């Protein structure tokens, strides 16, 4: 049995730094029964987090031993951050019961008969309404702050499930969810809308085959992506209880609680009906209980397929809904054009669409009571299997990526390719069959024409039977263009992106239901394409400049009104739709046309405004080293230097490893424990080996247990011991073993940073394609990238100057109105961008978009400074192309990223100097020439091994060519000797700083022509 | 066999060339040269095809037909062309030369490198076993200079040392023996090596900017500014025509090719780029 | 290619860049540096060598500084700013001509010790003055940019 | 007996559709070279629908294609979208490597597909952009502007292939053929080479496409660990027949460079009837599944 | 500390002296656990001389015997004809690795000398006769390892994959 962690979970408050040691069990639960502890609670707790070795197990259940009175939080990532809690406290005894009455406003109102509702109504809002009574997040610890108390609460009751597993008599189980082919499967587009609903299809089908988790084993049960801050899991829980039944004045106290911590802006969830952003990953993993329910009762299984199986077929299930409700909706739609279309292929290949266009590989490790009980309690080495099994799983998901298999080579297209019993609408092939225009790779069902006549030769082919649906299916589905089956079934999705929800409720509703709810509004979603973004500017523009330039447009309906409710998961399209200037209009035939292009371009020569250039900027972002940075291996930290095979012999880099985590165990603690434990450090070259420096520092540990006494045994006799070897265990086979909570902590840290991501992208005119926090595929205009990268690789580690959303910002540091939460500092985080054009093939954009990254992240090494000398990093690359061009950038220049709060102002400063450079050359200071006239320069600077000869080089290069002559832009001299490293890959990288400057300003001016 | 005999031609240019390529913003240059793959300036053979085609069509309009089906018939695809062009390949390129104490004081000489020379051998090896197509002197020629190969080489044996392109110097020596001029031109060739050919053929290439200007005030008219790469008079490319056994090829052969001296290759031909002299190695050499 | 020329210019001028101690002598070897390149490139070789070596004063003391310069860098040329600035580009020149092989150096640090063979030296580098100015083109080029950027115009 | 196919010229063999250029094939399919060798060896009086029925009489059985760059062998190798060629000298410890602990797995691939990829040193990418001109305005023919990545060698490369008849290796010998996409041109030479055949190994190398009968692919794919150690698994075209104008047939394939454990081979055994036993073996007869030995040069089909 | 020691299994019951072990320690390297085979070693380049076996090791890289490793040193009888080595653990190419290994490890192996006056070409071969491995089982792998007849309740799953998984080299001389 379990669903009872409401007992476990709150066996500590989000009040317990201001218990221990005075500051003036304890609040257990006003609704609920009392919390157990014979092995279940504390058997979890001792074995969810770090600490509880870490301090000692009998000095951490004591809590008080080497206690503080202050209370500090240091970031888990960078022991070297320091937060205090100021004096703010929640609200005394006399107004506590207060928020208890909030605890029962959605508690009590739905009745009770539900636990796993409960659970799952409780796990979202337990974070959200105490920064509405403003806590500022007490650590886990007191006595060494290394998590905030959540990641403890939620790690431990994750883990709970484990617990529970090996309650009964024996099982246990860590499971993983990895899709094969996103990158590719993305790519497959022509539109943009293809790319958003491909990257939302990789969510949320991935989303529907846990929403039967979610369901069954409650909440919590997910390890990554936590849901603590989801696009998802808030909308799913919504719409929940919208099923369960709800009246709209007693729940929007939970509606509106989400609407600011999540979903910042007013394009709500509850206006579009899905979540407009697509946040969940490829890759999900779980823990699990050796228990199963078929209906109110559980029942355990040994067999090792017990899970694999129900995930596989749960997924395909997912898209065989799908597809279903897709066949319902274009019934529903027979008339309306291109869904006559969409039906008539749904039912001609209707055995193609039952495989999903995207496959999963899923393994799974299991746990026995040995090796983690010795006979009814824990046994040594027990906080040493979490650890192994995720390095089991890990090893196993990076054993099975060596077979990379293809989404298309599970369909039988055999006897369908080797007659002309394929179906082929329009122009039935000469060659037997023709290939997608967005795959490339299958046979295409829909062949419509290029142009000879376009309006009789789309009827003579039997497209369409109608002159009305001539336009209804141009529109949608552009010339020359052949479909897959999966291509069209991807497009349809598109016209009309609520169907999804099929796919992301998850087993709550009926197909049919939702197909009714929302075959009755007709609410017009609009998403961009490339050509909307090449002309944002010039959008912009023209709201401003109303109707002083629209004097021979205002019959072309470019200069219209808006017609009923067109609104979009684009954020900017959404505050500036309404202003005078319609943008659901398509600039392909306006301005980005080819016979009414010398229309308007002549238009705007006699009202002075600028041309739209035809440019966007595909923006890429990937982590550095994301998944040994949750395996514990310290490669993020030394970005370069040291690397992922360089841990098959870890003791090789014992001078740079063990510099490190001696630096971050003691700087970690807080109290008299930080001169308890950096005295066992570097304990085996002391003249002082291991076990034997036991009871040689002895006196800080006996010198305490006469300090204040309640526990029966005053007598260690292995509690030096068990510390020593914990921290030898990390040291000499060198990482941080982790655990749930440090799993939890991360990835708590990646949503907050993938909503602050969002916060930042569309405070540019960007257009999330996706994003995963640690990842982000996004499409800004060419002349908002820089600032972008700024902002994102400083917002990524939490840096600069604005109250983003609703939270702040600190240096390390995000905090909700109050309460300071975790973010990633250390975490290096490489960039891409690529200069498009909008006639570009969106297939070879997404593509080298992923490979340049995938493979720069690899190839490119510059010079970094570390310790004085000077290494080769490998990572944090702000790569940039144009059609030909090629630029890096660095953003770190330093190893590790941050120790210290000033070096974050280190951090994307070279680009910052490109920004403080980019303004002056057309601000009319320095030329342009200055790119120009750089060649010239460039063998003496580059050959220049000495600071002030290069100073006076680089100076007068930049007076040469100004335009007046007082300019003073002066370029560090760090960036001065600064080399890039390229080796076998036949592309052209400048190997020094200065011309990748150079490089980075041509590309971004080139793309303004 | 499906490919019967064999054409090995020269490419002489007879004013500057410009077989273009894809104009992009990477190389200093809006209008390059098409590149073979080693850098060196190439012709495509779908450009050799189409251009020679044009002319053909032009000059013979009664052998349309032949034409039509060795080169390929464009309104009735339904048949191979029983006609193909191999890519032209870079044999030598003129470079000026400053002479230094030396015997016959040249203004310019050609100049290849052994990348080059190898690809020549490459297409008369595999044409040679065609029991008409023979030409052994020629290859023989060749093989004693790739034996020398790693040395600057000179065929006539009177330089011993040259600046090139006013550039580069070399120093040059014989082949131990007279080997009897590849081409009747009287000046000498110098086989380099490829490290400083490569140099010494890219500083033999046209480097031009060029504008356009408003008829009216000769002023520049904005944006119109770009440079284009040319391939200088004299320069030699080598080619091969392979040709199908059937009966129109032969007419083909005999009297549209042996009337076939100059033809226009290339872009830009109301600039006067493009006039070629097209020598078979089967009357010469 | 003379991409190594780069660097023996940096050094080449951090040599004779403090071997001037005197400003004035600085700004005369930046306009000897800016004019002497486009007439050796104008009028040959040859001239320009006899009009360096004609307005450098070529005595035994300034010859013996030209050597500690090859030799020492604690060198210090003197001697009227003119004259000083014609011996400091003839210092330039030959040791070009010294680091890339075309003179051996003994030979040359003999031509600037003895009087007999400064005829020899001359009359050697009368035979070499294709191959010289073909090859130290890049490397002037590049003392000339350096002496534009570095030393204040006068 | 061995084949050596050396291109004259850069290569374009089309893959995965035409729709910035198309993009070629580093090894050819067997399809191709099939198709060349009864290019040759045609007569025009066998016609029949089935273009390898047709084929597979005007030939005899064909082993898998790899690379003779100047003496050395280069093979294919693939971890997944990582094509590679490699030294049979870094296969051997392949298979050791395989289940190797897992940061020296990554240490060791990383290292092979990386610096030990002789693929750049040997093969260049060369986009060739073409357009149409018509014959009476001398302006580019509007709709025809035509891009394709072809393969250009930096070095001398052969293709070589391993065919059993001796008949054929007669008129096959100096034969200039015209080998590959647009009309491109590469010699064939025959020579006497002695190689050894079907060897019971553990780990083979997928040499050519293993084809997989589209009757146990969702059987093989379910569990595809048991078959494949590395590589790719992907839904190619057979290419294009001459005789009827059309696109051949379309099949689920273990991409040539593919590492298979010897469990395949009784696998692909055990789920053929006789009807598409006869299918598949005639397309192994014309060069499919071929697979040679980490071991040393030893191929054998693994039907016939 | 700790050591090991090698055994193979050949199509010949050259088994029966060849140490005097049956635990050593407490723990092994290959164990038994319901799905066949774990942790089971493949040597290179060793071929079997199938009467009084012994591996001679050969001059190939595909010449291949599978083996196990279990705590102990045969017999106090070698010495003189054998090898034994100490790897840091990972230098063992063994199949289906499933626990930590322990940083280090001293195992020994029969040897033999390479008998340079025979023209050896060796010959691969499979295993065969369910028999002879279920009752090498009565030899050895119940001998090294008690447990059978104790936990294992599918004797033939591991007499299959015995079947499947080992085969080798020999002599054939
Ligand atoms: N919903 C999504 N939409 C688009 N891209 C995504 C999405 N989720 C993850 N990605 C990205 O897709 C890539 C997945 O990495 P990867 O592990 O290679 O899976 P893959 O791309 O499917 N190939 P594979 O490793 O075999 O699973 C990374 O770039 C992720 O950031
Ligand atoms: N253990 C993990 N947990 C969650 N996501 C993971 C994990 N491992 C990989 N991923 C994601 O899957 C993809 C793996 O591709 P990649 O990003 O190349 O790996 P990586 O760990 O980030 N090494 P790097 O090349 O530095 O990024 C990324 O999108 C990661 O965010
Ligand atoms: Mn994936
Ligand atoms: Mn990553
Ligand atoms: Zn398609």
């Amino acid at each position: 049995f379990l669903d009872y962690k409401i007992i476990a979970l709150l066996h500590d408050p989000p009040n317990k730094a201001w218990v221990i040691t005075g500051r003036a069990a304890k609040y257990i639960i006003n609704q609920l029964f009392g919390k157990n502890y014979s092995e279940k609670v504390d058997n979890a707790d001792k074995l969810a987090s770090s600490i509880d070795r870490y301090l000692g197990s009998i000095v951490y259940k004591e809590r008080s031993l080497f206690e503080n009175r202050s209370i500090f939080l240091k970031n888990i990532l960078l022991s070297n951050i320091q937060r205090d809690i100021g004096n703010l406290f929640p609200k005394d005894k006399s107004k506590l019961d207060n928020l208890i009455l909030e605890y029962k406003k959605l508690l009590n109102v739905i009745n009770k008969t539900n636990l796993i509702l409960k659970y799952q109504l409780f796990y979202l809002i337990y974070e959200l309404v105490w920064i509405d009574s403003k806590y500022e997040n007490t650590p886990s610890d007191t006595r060494n702050p290394t998590h905030t108390i959540f990641d403890h609460l939620y790690a431990t009751a994750a883990m709970m499930n484990w617990i529970l597993s090996l309650e009964k008599e024996a099982k246990g189980y860590l499971l993983g969810i990895d899709t094969i082919g996103v990158a590719d499967f993305i790519s497959k587009g022509r539109k943009t809308r293809d790319l958003w609903i491909s990257s939302y299809l990789v969510s949320a089908l991935l989303w529907y085959v846990i929403t039967w988790f979610i369901e069954e084993y409650g909440p919590d049960v997910i390890l990554f992506p936590s849901l603590r801050f989801n696009q998802f899991y808030a909308f799913y829980l919504l719409e929940k209880l919208r099923k369960e039944g709800v009246s709209e004045d007693v729940i929007d106290e939970i509606k509106e609680l989400i609407t600011k911590y999540i979903f910042n802006g007013d394009d709500l969830f509850e206006n579009l009906k899905i979540p407009p952003y697509p946040i969940i990953p490829g890759r999900i993993t779980l823990i699990l209980p050796g228990l199963i329910r078929e209906g109110e009762e559980y029942k355990k299984v040994q067999d090792d397929n017990c899970f694999i199986s129900k995930v596989k077929e749960r997924y395909n299930e997912g898209w065989r809904k799908l597809i279903e409700g897709l066949r319902c909706y274009s019934e529903r739609k027979r008339e309306d054009g291109f869904w006559n279309l969409v039906c008539r292929v749904l039912k001609l290949t209707e055995d193609l669409l039952q495989t999903t266009p995207l496959n999963i590989r899923v393994k799974q490790v299991s746990v026995t009571e040995d090796e983690i009980f010795n006979n009814n309690k824990l046994r040594s080495d027990s906080w040493k299997i979490y650890d192994n099994k995720y390095r089991q799983l890990v090893s196993e998901f990076k054993k099975s990526k060596l077979v990379k298999v293809t989404p298309e080579s599970r369909l039988k297209l055999f006897e369908l390719t080797k007659f002309d019993k394929l179906p082929q609408i329009g122009e039935k092939s000469k060659r037997g069959y023709e290939f997608c225009t967005s795959c490339g790779v299958l046979p295409a069902v829909v062949i419509m024409p290029k142009e000879d006549e376009l309006e009789k030769k789309l009827i003579d082919l039997g497209i369409a039977r109608d002159e009305k649906d001539v336009r209804s299916i141009k529109n949608m589905i552009s010339p020359g263009e052949r479909l897959c089956p999966w291509c069209l079934v991807k497009r349809a999705l598109g016209a009309e992106p609520r169907l999804m929800r099929i796919l992301l409720l998850g087993d709550l509703y009926s197909v049919e239901k939702i197909v009714n709810e929302i075959v009755s509004r007709d609410v017009k979603i609009e998403i961009p394409s490339t050509s909307d973004i090449a002309s944002i500017k010039t959008f912009e523009e023209m709201i401003e400049k109303k109707n002083e330039i629209c004097e021979d447009l205002k019959e072309e309906e470019v200069c219209e009104k808006p017609s009923e409710s067109v609104l979009s998961m684009w954020q900017w399209f959404n505050k500036n739709y309404y202003n005078g200037i319609n943008l659901t209009i398509d600039p392909e035939e306006y301005w980005f046309s080819e016979k009414r292009r010398r229309y308007y371009f002549s238009v705007f020569r006699r009202h002075r405004i600028t041309f739209p250039s035809p440019y966007y900027a595909l923006v890429r972002a990937d982590s550095d080293y994301l998944g040994d940075l949750l395996e514990g291996k310290l490669t993020p930290y030394l970005a370069g230097i040291i690397d992922s095979g360089d841990y098959a012999n870890i003791s090789e880099k014992k001078e740079e490893v063990n510099k490190l985590l001696e630096e971050y165990l003691v700087n970690a603690g807080s109290g008299s424990i930080v001169d308890y434990v950096k005295t066992v450090l570097k304990c085996i070259r002391e003249n002082l080996n291991k076990c034997s420096c036991a009871e040689k520092i002895y006196s800080n540990e006996v010198a305490k247990v006469m300090f204040r006494v309640n526990v029966e045994k005053a007598n260690v006799e292995e509690e030096v011991k068990n510390s020593l070897e914990y921290f030898e265990t990390i040291l000499n086979e060198g990482r941080i073993i982790v655990t749930p909570a440090w799993h939890v902590s991360i990835s708590s840290a990646l949503n907050r940073g993938l909503l602050v991501e969002l916060e930042l992208v569309n405070k540019h005119k960007g257009f999330v394609i996706y994003a995963g926090g640690d990842d982000l595929l996004a499409m800004l205009p060419v002349d908002e990238v820089l600032d972008f990268i700024k902002e994102s690789r400083r917002a990524f580690a939490g840096f600069g100057t604005e109250k983003l959303g609703n939270m702040c910002l600190e240096n390390g540091f995000v905090r909700i109105n109050n309460a300071y939460y975790p973010s990633l500092p250390i975490v290096g985080r490489s960039y891409s961008v690529i200069i498009a054009h909008y006639a570009d093939p969106l297939f070879f954009v997404i593509n080298d978009s992923y490979n340049l990254l995938e493979e720069g992240k690899e190839i490119i090494r510059y010079r970094v400074m570390y310790n004085g000398e000077y290494k080769d990093a490998k990572k944090d690359v702000a790569i940039f192309r144009y059609q030909g061009l090629t630029s890096v950038i660095p953003l770190s220049l330093k190893r590790p990223i941050v120790s210290s709060v000033s070096d974050f102002n280190e951090i994307a400063s070279i680009i910052d100097v490109i920004l403080e450079l980019k303004k002056r050359i057309d601000e009319g200071r320095i030329s342009v020439s200055l790119l120009y006239d750089y060649e010239k320069y460039k063998h003496l600077i580059v050959a220049s091994d000495e600071k002030y000869l290069t100073e006076f080089l680089v100076k007068d290069w930049i007076k040469r060519n100004s335009l007046r002559k007082h300019v003073e832009f002066t370029i560090d001299e760090k960036l001065y000797g600064v080399r890039l490293t390229i080796e076998n890959y036949p592309i052209k990288i400048p190997n020094d700083l200065i011309s990748n400057i150079v490089y980075t300003l041509r590309i971004i001016y080139g793309g303004e022509k | 066999p499906y490919y019967a005999f064999a054409e090995p031609f020269f490419i002489h240019a007879i004013t500057h060339l410009h077989v273009g390529s894809g104009s992009s913003v990477e190389e200093e240059i809006a209008l390059p040269f098409q590149r073979d793959e080693l850098g060196y300036p190439t012709i495509y053979a779908s450009s050799l095809k189409g251009a020679i085609k044009s002319f053909l069509l032009k000059e013979f309009p009664d052998k349309r037909d032949v034409i039509y089906k060795v080169l390929g018939e464009d309104e009735n695809p339904e048949e191979a062309s029983l006609g193909t062009f191999l890519d032209a390949i870079l044999f030598a390129i003129p470079s000026r030369i400053i002479e230094i104490d030396s015997a016959k004081p040249y203004v310019w000489v050609y100049v290849t490198t052994y990348e080059l020379l190898k690809k020549v051998k490459l297409y008369l090896d595999s044409i040679s076993q065609l029991s008409n197509a023979s030409f052994s002197n020629l290859k023989n020629k060749i093989d004693t200079i790739l034996a020398k190969e790693g040395k600057n080489i000179t065929l006539d044996s009177d330089l011993k040392s040259a600046i090139l392109n006013e550039d580069f110097y070399v120093e040059l020596e014989a082949l131990n023996n007279k080997i009897p001029s590849i081409i009747n031109a009287g000046v000498p060739l110098l086989v380099l090596e490829d490290s400083i050919g490569r140099e010494v053929i890219n500083r033999s290439l046209i480097r031009v900017r060029r504008i356009r200007i408003d008829r009216d005030k000769k002023v520049v008219e904005t944006g119109g500014l770009w440079s284009e790469e040319y391939v200088p008079m004299k320069t030699i490319f080598f080619s091969v025509l392979l040709g199908k056994e059937s009966k129109e090829s032969a007419i083909f052969a005999s009297c549209i090719l042996r009337n076939l001296r100059y033809v226009i290759l290339g872009g830009k031909e109301t600039i006067g780029k493009g006039i070629v002299e097209l020598r078979w190695v089967k009357d010469v050499i | 290619l003379y991409e190594e020329d780069y660097k023996l210019a940096l050094e080449a001028f951090k040599k004779v860049f403090n071997a001037l101690t005197h400003y004035g002598a600085k700004q005369a070897f930046r306009s000897r540096a800016r004019d002497l390149v486009e007439e050796i490139y104008n009028s040959g070789f040859i001239p320009t060598f006899f009009y360096i070596i004609s307005k450098a004063e070529l005595n035994s003391d300034s010859l013996d500084s030209l050597i500690s310069l090859f030799s020492s860098d604690n060198a210090i040329l003197r001697g009227s700013d003119e004259n000083v600035s014609y011996s400091a580009y003839l210092f330039i020149i030959l040791y070009y001509l010294i680091k890339r092989g075309i003179i051996e150096q003994k030979f040359l640090i003999q031509a600037l010790r003895c009087e007999k063979t400064r005829l020899d030296l001359i009359d050697k580098l009368y035979n070499l003055a294709p191959i010289i100015s073909a090859k130290i083109r890049t490397y002037l080029l590049a003392i000339k940019r350096l002496s534009e950027a570095l030393i204040e115009a006068r | 007996k061995r084949v050596l196919i050396k291109p004259l010229e850069p290569l374009m063999f089309r893959s995965q559709g035409e729709f910035t250029a198309a993009q070629s094939l580093i090894i050819p399919r067997p399809s191709t070279i099939a198709g060349m060798l009864g290019y040759i060896l045609f007569n025009k009086s066998s016609g029949t629908g089935d273009w390898l029925s047709d084929l597979t009489n005007l030939l005899a059985t064909i082993y898998g294609t790899f690379i003779e760059t100047n003496g050395e062998y280069l093979f294919p190798l693939r971890m997944g979208n990582h094509l590679a060629l490699v030294d049979q000298q870094h296969l051997i410890n392949l298979p050791t490597l395989l289940e190797k602990e897992y940061e020296r797995r990554e240490k060791g691939i990383y290292e092979l597909f990386y610096d030990k990829n002789k693929l750049f040193q040997i093969i260049n990418h060369q986009d060739r952009i073409g357009i149409s001109i018509d014959k009476s305005t001398r302006t580019v023919k509007e709709h025809y502007l035509y891009s394709a990545r072809y393969l250009a060698f930096k070095k001398e490369v052969n293709y070589v292939i391993f065919i059993d008849n001796d008949a054929i290796s007669d008129k096959i010998n100096g034969k200039i053929v015209n080998f590959g996409g647009e009309n491109r041109i590469a010699k064939l030479e025959v020579d006497d080479y002695k190689v050894d055949t079907s060897i019971e190994e553990e780990y083979y190398l997928a040499l050519s496409p293993i084809l997989i009968p589209d009757e146990a692919l969702d059987n093989f794919l379910d569990n595809i660990s048991d078959y494949v150690a590395m590589g790719k698994v992907d839904k190619i075209s057979l290419g294009f027949d001459i005789a009827n104008t059309k696109r051949k047939e379309m099949l689920t394939a273990i991409l040539e460079g593919s590492i298979v454990k010897r469990s395949i081979i009784d696998f692909i055994k055990n789920e053929i009837k006789n009807d598409l036993r006869y299918r598949f073996s005639k397309y192994e007869k014309i060069g499919y599944n071929t697979l040679m030995s980490l071991c040393k040069l030893a191929l054998r089909k693994i039907l016939s | 500390s700790t050591q090991r020691e090698y055994v193979f299994i050949p199509i010949t019951n050259s088994i029966t002296i060849d140490v005097k072990i049956t635990i050593g320690g407490s723990d092994h390297i290959t164990n038994i656990d319901e799905r066949g085979i774990h942790n089971v070693l493949v040597i290179t380049g060793y071929a079997v001389d199938e009467k009084n076996g012994r591996l001679v090791p050969t001059l190939d890289p595909c010449d291949y015997v599978k083996g196990i490793l279990v705590a102990g040193t045969p017999q106090q009888a070698q010495s003189n004809d054998f090898l034994t080595l100490k790897l840091p653990a990972n230098k063992l190419y063994l199949i289906r690795k499933k626990g930590n290994i322990s940083d280090d490890l001293k195992i020994y192996i029969p040897y033999s000398s390479p008998d340079a006056r025979n023209s050896m070409k060796t010959k691969p071969v499979s295993i065969s006769d369910d028999t002879i491995v279920n009752n090498i089982i009565k030899e050895v792998f119940d001998k090294i390892y008690n447990i059978t007849q104790k936990e294992k309740v599918k004797i033939e799953k591991v007499k299959e994959d015995i079947k499947e998984l080992f085969s080798y080299y020999a002599l054939e001389q």
